[PDB]
């Protein structure tokens, strides 16, 4: 069975920049491997078949080439829309087999987040349960520091943060962080404080409110 | 037999058929059902030969 | 003008059965092959089989043949059968047609994806919550509302806003498992802190495996 193997797994170049994704087989498939380009949530493209040959519809600014055990997926001019996993497939053999995939992100211009907090609506409070949601929006790079403070008080053990896919067009992320905590907890303190540290930053923004207020 | 198909995939063909003179070898393609006149040159064709011939 | 879509994703108990199927439009399936193919979440790609125009079945051999494709010409439509599912087997299941060309098996046309979740799990329908706009004060710049999806199980959930109309500034942030086993994810949105005082927000969460689905209006 052949195994496919890439390198690197992960990259991030700049628009224009040449980048290669180097495709290795563990036995000799002749020319007959292909190249796929799969965004998040949908299905893969073809882009390069018979090791050499574009496909119709595929921008020439993705080219291949290699044979036998060696294979390489060249984009000559990145864009921000190239944001996606790339795969390689051999067709020579069956089973047909995929390599892990190659992701490539966009380097840009350090962009700073737009900070905002939630309070939990009453109609969540009915049930029990209070979720404090902080939201860090449009910014590069995906390094962020998010803080809780519950009346000046260092939260740990109750957050869980969640981070968007790159955006295809101006190459930025967002990222949620939410705050768990009984109703019981949560109508025990007042300032609830969410402390955000970042590059794009000269200083760590906060977003807060307190509580019971409109 | 005529030209030769380049750069077919081995899984891609179904069984080989040689033809009396009118070396002559078409492979059956499985994705497409044609038959194609296959390079008796390769590499993967004379070691498929070797395995019909119990050799 | 090809189509392919893909149909019978659900949730299925360990050791249980499920049937995918696939829908083909603009061209035969007496001409062209069909592929299964699946990717388990936040995995690589796997080969599940072929099914030929010929046509005969292709099968990778690492599944232990506890799956089964087939054929229905009449219906223009491919079959794959699921037997005796482990968790492992949980994963978006697409397929996609061969494209015939001489050198081997190149897939040009693929469905939008099924997903398979395999779990003892009970299914339950998401609490729609609002985020609501607090100002709290300052309006200029962009203001950010949103819905919290909570609390549902299994994957996925379809979020929209103002039925569809709005395609530009909202992110569905990728749900997040819970200790209790539920998942949960929010969905903002920015937009002109202008109004608010006139354009109406609503949320749209569907949940296909509880069978419910949640109109939620967001106001400050």
């Amino acid at each position: 069975d052949i195994q496919m193997t890439q390198s690197p797994s992960s990259l991030s170049a700049s628009v224009g920049d040449r980048v290669t994704i180097t495709c290795r087989a563990s036995e000799s498939i002749s020319y007959s491997l292909s190249w796929y380009q799969q965004k998040p949530g949908k299905a893969p493209k073809l882009l390069i078949y018979n090791a050499v040959k574009l496909e119709s519809g595929v921008p020439s600014r993705f080219s291949g080439s290699g044979s036998g055990t060696d294979f390489t997926l060249t984009i000559s001019s990145l864009q921000p829309e190239d944001f996606a996993t790339y795969y390689c497939k051999q067709y020579w053999n069956t089973p047909f087999t995929f390599g892990q995939g190659t992701k490539v992100e966009i380097k840009r211009t350090v962009a700073a987040p737009s900070v905002f907090i939630f309070p939990p609506s009453d109609e969540q409070l009915k049930s029990g349960t209070a979720s404090v949601v902080c939201l860090l929006n449009n910014f590069y790079p995906r390094e962020a520091k998010v803080q809780w403070k519950v009346d000046n008080a260092l939260q740990s053990g109750n957050s869980q943060e969640s981070v968007t896919e790159q955006d295809s067009k101006d190459s930025t992320y967002s990222l949620s962080s939410t705050l768990t905590l009984s109703k019981a907890d949560y109508e025990k303190h007042k300032v609830y404080a969410c402390e955000v540290t970042h590059q794009g930053l000269s200083s760590p923004v906060t977003k807060s409110f307190n509580r019971g207020e409109c | 037999c005529r030209f030769f198909e380049s750069h077919v995939a081995r899984a891609n063909v179904k069984h080989l058929k040689i033809l009396n003179t009118p070396l002559q070898i078409v492979a059956r393609l499985k994705n497409n059902n044609r038959q194609v006149c296959i390079d008796p040159k390769l590499k993967w064709i004379q070691e498929y030969l070797e395995k019909a011939l119990n050799k | 003008e090809v189509q392919l879509v893909e149909s019978g994703g659900g949730l299925v108990q360990p050791g249980g059965s499920l049937r995918l199927s696939c829908a083909a439009s603009g061209f035969s399936l007496t001409v062209y092959s069909v592929h299964w193919v699946r990717q388990a979440p936040g995995k690589g790609l796997e080969w599940v089989g072929a099914l030929w125009g010929s046509g005969g079945t292709e099968y990778n051999s690492n599944l232990k043949s506890r799956f089964t494709i087939s054929r229905d010409t009449s219906k223009n439509t491919v079959y794959l059968q699921m037997n005796s599912l482990r968790a492992e087997d949980t994963a978006v299941y697409y397929c996609a047609r061969d494209q015939g060309l001489n050198y081997g098996s190149l897939f040009d046309y693929w469905g939008q994806g099924t997903l398979v979740t395999v779990s003892s799990a009970s299914t339950k329908g998401p609490s729609v919550f609002p985020l609501a706009p607090s100002s709290k004060s300052t309006s200029g710049g962009t203001a950010a509302l949103g819905c919290l999806v909570k609390d549902y199980f299994p994957e996925p959930v379809t979020v929209s806003w103002n039925s569809g109309a709005l395609t530009s500034g909202v992110h569905t942030f990728p749900a997040v498992l819970q200790s209790s086993g539920l998942y949960s994810l929010s969905s903002v949105v920015t937009v002109p802190s202008s109004s608010l005082g006139t354009q109406t927000y609503i949320c749209n969460v569907n949940h296909k495996p509880s069978n419910t689905k949640v109109d939620k209006k967001v106001e400050p």
